[PDB]
């Protein structure tokens, strides 16, 4: 009986991480697209453009968090078991 | 494999050492170099 | 012995290609580098000499 | 040149150098304007 | 079949438990980068022509106090260049070395020098290092009571949840980030030990590889560090 | 339908209606048929134009460093220098085309471009 | 029956985050790249920008949140059960 | 019988609402690019991008919310058994 | 054997309808993005833009449609039960 | 034994119809934003747009339309039934 | 055993021809967003565009259809059974 | 014992080729788009457009062929058996 | 019972990896794309811009490896057996 | 025992092959989009555009060939077998 139900929860597990990992690092490398070029376009945006990037990278590592956090809540928590 | 264990501070100290060395004859005389 | 081996013609291949093409730019800015040392001291000399 | 502002588009490849490239043809465009109001004024 | 972990030298004392073999590769490169460094002494030179280690600090140097200049001068961090520059070399000679032929086979592969990397422990001990580090400074340039409240806010107060984790994170991934890269790699090269020798090719393309990622991963831990000082320091 | 003013500093070269105008911006090549967004644009410094309208020929135009204006009705192409298609030489425009002087190379690009090639 | 369910329960909760993490990464990245795009252009609109930006992200987040709100009543709630 | 079937509508309801919620976080995203980057061009704009925007905003939460219905139909009913 | 099939069906109607909404919504989004834009740069160009994007959401959603329709052929009236 | 070939026919069909919707969608998406974005720029070229526009649209729809031959071809004739 | 093999065989060839069709229609819409966008630019270079537009195109298709050729042999002759 | 290791091993072999024919056919797609643009803007610049891109192609296709390769391996001398 | 669980594990490492092998190529292609993109525009970018290339890099392979580390847990140390 | 192990493993390596694939190929075209567009508006670039390209590659097929690696492990040195 909890043998179905850790697969289960695993197999949960790392669709959540999986998930996470392409949302964090495809979002990640479109936001540093844009502060790559801006940097590109003007040196001086340096600066100012790691205040909207951090911004951007840290709401979409939070769903990257979130989701790991359940994925803890998932393999070493399990519920139903 | 991920549970950290005493080498955590076996590694920092040797670190440490290392960011000794560096910091005292490696920056300054390269810093007075430049 | 075998993995030994193969990983020993491995690190020799990797090694030969380092040599023939990541050595030969890598030295050439040294020497670049070096030649801009030696020459403002050099200048700075005839610069005091002058 | 001072800035005049008046009161109350679409850019190839950006405007910032488009306006970089267009100042200096601007200034030649008005010294012409005056050579030639110079010559008419000399004839 | 692979194994994970399964460190040799592992002796206990001081009721702690250490991977000798981890301790041991990275005395092995700390002490390449201690003879690196007194060989620059005794061999550093501002009216002569440089020798090649001294240029060699010297472009590493010179690139670290440009990071660090372009987010914190060093008028206000001048300690995070000697701190970065090592963070460099000693995660560089430690992966580095691991390219030099010193595996062999056991009939499991092993190896003389495995990636000090590889190990959470040493990987730990940086990004922890890193850590403690940079909100000690950040602490003495905000003051013990305004360093949290700024850590809290960050650049949008209403997003502080999403703020606190992040700083949470920085240490973990980026130890990580340097130990996934590594420790996988130790995987990599072991399952092309199962191969032939005529056909085990993929150790070039790999080691080359490794050579690469080690370097960028050296790089990328080491700005990601003057990073997080940039931020912590205002 | 379009209406199309290639204007020089010293002089205009031709204000007549067209169906189809083509130039080569310094983002790439662009097109222009009627109702065209409001557009301006810097031409290539051997940029040749060419203009297509009902019953008479291609008019080729090669123009020195001109900018592209596209107005609610009107497109207007201000040049440096610009020559029609009957006025220029091949020797004169072959001989120049390869010029030191990176002005006199792209006029003389520009020349051929009018002609091809 | 209880363990097979609270497996496809785990598995589809894992679906249910995995893809809003996805969607929230992705769609939180992109929203950043003209946010950082467009205050790197005009360096003045940065409050500007901030308003369409979290609206956007609310947007992109609540499609997340939701899915979350979901993920819990599959795995706590577990409907069918 | 209700077991496996219970599992299978879990599972798919998860599949429905994972891909809604992808489909809906990317194509909010999309759109919030577009208008935060007309808004950076154009102060005004702002007014008048509201209305491509919530059409645009419209059909990409349609899509969402239908699948969260059927979603519903999955797991609360289930239309086998 | 018809629990077997049901879950099956359940299942591949949840795998079409996450890949129809996955379509749509992107679809429409990137079909809005174009939309926003156009209308920001010239805001007459409203009535001349939704000709061209109401073209592409009716194929966009034509095929998010579709997969409705074989959903229910799977979720309703399941062949080869 | 049908049983299981029945509802491994499903979950195929149903992946090949969610592969399909989605780069149906994203497909036409993609190309009804270059549609909008030239006919916003040159709307005297709609007649010089719409040929590539549908011949791009004929390519995508038809990976769709074969993909859903296919899903027939699993669904109901299931070739290894 | 059979019966669980062309189960195996009918997912396997579902995923082949999803992830074709999300390719090639992705692919193909991109490629035909580059041809639209280039013709709005230069309405007159129609002709000029179909050689790498149609190289792009059999790229893709050869991808695409190297697939089906692949699902093929999964389902009509599938490997061992 | 072999009867669901093969159509483990099958179902492996359609999740790798589904996934390079997706990689295959968006990156030949994104890598022909820029072709396609980059001979629009420069008629003449086809002679030099086609190296930088039959080298990334180059890239794309031999990750779908290295993956061709191995499913080949999975289905033919499916290992574990 | 461990046999059910290490398969369930392999595949959640499975799932855990795919996604973070997306997201990380994704990435990483985005933010050289930008990279590569500010460098043909302005050469001299090559030394500006590895700064805030190296920086997304580093968010892009920190989603991924994070992933990979709880991949080792998932598969070499799975929480639930 | 074995035989359930040993599918997991191969449906985990598939997973882990499809997601390096999809991110490879991805990668490598949305790079190879920047250097064909590079190359493109400066000619005389290409020299100087393959450093920031391959550096690029380097870390997308690094990505690659890790996922390359622990399928392998997965599938000829299957953890927990
Ligand atoms: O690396 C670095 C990394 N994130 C990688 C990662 C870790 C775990 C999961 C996914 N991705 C960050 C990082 C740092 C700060 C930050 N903000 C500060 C300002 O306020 C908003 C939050 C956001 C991100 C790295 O530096």
């Amino acid at each position: 009986p909890n043998a179905i139900i850790t697969a289960g929860a695993l197999i949960g597990g790392g669709l959540i991480m999986g998930g996470g990992a392409i949302g964090a690092g495809i979002g990640d490398g479109i936001a540093g697209n844009a502060l790559i070029s801006g940097i590109a376009r003007q040196p001086e945006a340096q600066g100012r453009l790691f205040t909207p990037f951090f911004i951007t990278v840290g709401l979409v590592e939070a769903a990257y968090f979130i989701n790991l956090a359940f994925m803890a809540l998932f393999v070493f928590a399990t519920p139903g078991l | 494999f991920l549970i950290p264990n005493g080498t955590f501070f076996a590694v920092l100290i040797i670190f440490l050492i290392v960011l000794g060395v560096i910091s005292k004859w490696v920056v300054p005389p390269i810093s007075k170099v430049l | 012995m075998s993995i030994f081996i193969g990983q020993l013609i491995g690190f020799a291949v990797i090694a030969f290609i380092i040599v023939k093409w990541v050595v030969p730019p890598v030295r050439t800015l040294m020497r670049n580098q070096q030649e801009a040392v030696r020459a403002a001291l050099a200048e700075s000399a005839e610069a005091a000499k002058k | 040149m001072e800035v005049e502002y008046v009161g109350e588009y679409s850019f190839e490849p950006d405007p910032e150098t488009l306006f970089d490239a267009l100042l200096p043809r601007y200034i030649a465009t008005r010294v012409y304007a005056a050579l030639l109001e110079a010559a008419a004024s000399e004839s | 079949a692979i194994h994970v972990g399964h460190h040799t030298l592992v002796f206990e004392l001081f009721g702690m438990t250490f991977n000798g073999d981890t301790i041991l590769a990275t005395a092995v490169t700390a002490v390449i980068v201690i003879a690196l460094a007194f060989y620059l002494r005794a061999k550093v030179t501002s009216t002569g022509v440089p020798s090649g280690v001294q240029l060699f600090w010297e472009a590493l140097t010179i690139q670290m106090r440009q990071q660090i200049e372009g987010s914190i001068g060093m008028k206000i961090a001048p300690f995070v260049l000697p701190l970065s520059v090592t963070i460099f070399v000693f995660i560089l000679i430690s992966n580095w070395l691991a390219v030099l032929p010193l595996q062999y086979g056991g009939g499991a592969a092993a190896e003389l020098y495995k990636a000090p990397a590889s190990d959470i422990n040493f990987v730990l001990a940086l990004a922890l290092f890193v850590f403690v580090c940079y909100h000690a400074a950040g602490i003495w340039r905000r003051g013990i009571v305004g360093h949290p409240i700024k850590v809290v806010k960050g650049h949008v107060a209403f997003l502080a949840p999403i703020n606190i984790v992040e700083e949470l994170a920085k240490p973990i991934s980026l130890a990580l980030r340097l130990f996934g890269n590594i420790f996988a790699g130790g995987i990599l090269v072991a399952l092309i030990a199962m191969f032939p020798w005529y056909i085990q090719f993929p150790n070039a393309v790999w080691k080359t590889f490794d050579l690469f990622v080690g370097l960028i991963q050296a790089f990328i831990f080491s700005l990601l560090t003057i990073l997080y000082f940039s931020q912590s320091m205002e | 339908d379009l209406n199309v003013e290639i204007v020089a500093v010293e002089r205009e070269l031709w204000s007549g209606p067209a169906t189809f105008v083509f130039t080569r911006t310094t983002a790439g090549e662009i097109g222009i048929l009627p109702r065209h967004i409001p557009l301006v644009a810097q031409l290539v410094d051997d940029a040749m134009v060419r203009v297509e309208r009902e019953g008479e020929d291609d008019l080729r135009i090669a123009v020195d460093g001109g900018f592209l204006s596209v107005t609610e009705e009107t497109v207007r192409i201000l040049v440096e220098n610009a020559q029609f298609e009957s006025e220029i030489d091949a020797d004169a425009a072959k001989e120049d085309a390869a010029s030191d002087d990176e002005r006199t190379a792209a006029w003389g690009r520009a020349r051929l471009r009018a002609l091809g090639q």
